[PDB]
């Protein structure tokens, strides 16, 4: 079971969503700016995507 | 009938309650997504919002801050859950929007508000992978000012021999808290490293949710308020103890678990912390 996507760093947010939804179709995806502070709860159903100001992935996506 | 979530029992908070100490007159800022002040199992004493587009700190559009608040201080009554420090003066310092995220300057503004309003304890169930000089300066100033500052260690799990504790937990002035389950086993997501200080329950933690609901959440976010609530119990029993002393009392009386890289000093034990003489059990 895949829970991290290091190969998506540097890709567009659009390609990242498509790939994550192929691997985990029930994923609850949220897009946030990289370099913010966020809640520290753990949700097995969630994949947060952290993007730079150009909307490319700037941190390894993972479940949580 | 009220229920006592297992984690409140596991850190031995009921021993303090039976001695008569419940966090009365101790001011605790939950620096987070707000707190739903309409919940009948919470009493919110005050607060402020640093989120430019969400100006009401007593409206929690995410749910996270309300859950964290209930672990700190859900009321002692015949409903819902019981908090670690059910008489604490609870302050909603909203620095995260509905989406669970905040700018560094918003978190810093909240820490500054807490200092200016004489908070005794700050809980920050929040984090990010990078620090900043201004963030470190804010937490250091709060600690220099006498505030006990507690944060989630992060949910990054393991990465070989590398530390995965996030900020502000990773700063020396902040107590970084990892998560265990009811068997005292580290949760697989709990961050690791030499900055991990103590552990507290962070798996399947029942607490208050907005709109008069309850539910079980997971995370180092859930572990952190057990320690912030414990700090408030300790201060209610020893109101002249400094933050330095409160911090040492929690660190020095943990139940040691595994290696410190994974478990820090072990599970907090607030009964032992609130005695005069401290040792590990
Ligand atoms: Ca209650
Ligand atoms: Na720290």
């Amino acid at each position: 079971m895949k829970t991290e996507w290091p190969e998506l760093v540097g890709k567009s947010v659009e390609e990242a969503k498509k790939v994550i939804l192929q691997d985990k179709p029930a994923a609850q995806i949220i897009v946030l700016p990289v370099g913010t502070i966020v809640t520290m709860e753990y949700r097995i159903d969630r994949v947060a995507l952290f993007v730079d100001r150009l909307d490319n992935i700037a941190q390894v996506p993972r479940v949580g | 009938a009220q229920s006592v979530p297992y984690g409140v029992s596991q850190i031995k908070a009921p021993a303090l309650h039976s001695q008569g100490y419940t966090g009365s007159n101790v001011k605790v800022a939950v620096i987070d997504s707000g707190i739903d002040s309409s919940h009948p199992d919470l009493k919110v004493a005050g607060g402020a919002s640093m989120v430019p587009s969400e100006t009401n700190p007593f409206q929690d559009n995410n749910s996270h801050g309300t859950h964290v608040a209930g672990t700190v201080a859900a009321l002692n009554n015949s409903i819902g859950v019981l908090g670690v420090a059910p008489s604490a003066s609870l302050y909603a310092v909203k620095v995260l929007g509905a989406d669970g995220s905040g700018q560094y300057s918003w978190i810093i503004n909240g820490i500054e508000w807490a200092i200016a309003n004489n908070m005794d304890v700050i809980n920050m169930s929040l984090g990010g992978p990078s620090g900043s000089a201004a963030l470190k300066a804010a937490v250091d100033k709060a600690v220099a000012s006498g505030v006990v500052v507690v944060a989630a260690a992060g949910n990054e799990g393991t990465s070989g021999s590398s530390s995965t504790v996030g900020y502000p937990g990773k700063y020396p002035s902040v107590i970084a808290v990892g998560a265990v389950d009811s068997s005292n086993q580290r949760a697989s997501f709990s961050s690791v490293g030499p900055e991990l200080d103590v552990m507290a329950p962070g798996v399947s933690i029942q607490s208050t949710l907005p709109g008069n609901k309850y539910g079980a959440y997971n995370g180092t976010s859930m572990a952190s308020p057990h320690v912030a609530g414990a700090a408030a119990l300790i201060l209610s029993k020893h109101p002249n103890w400094t933050n330095t002393q409160v911090r040492s009392s929690l660190e020095n009386t943990t139940t040691k678990l595994g290696d410190s890289f994974y478990y820090g000093k072990g599970l907090i034990n607030v009964q032992a912390a609130a005695q005069h003489h401290h040792h590990h059990h």
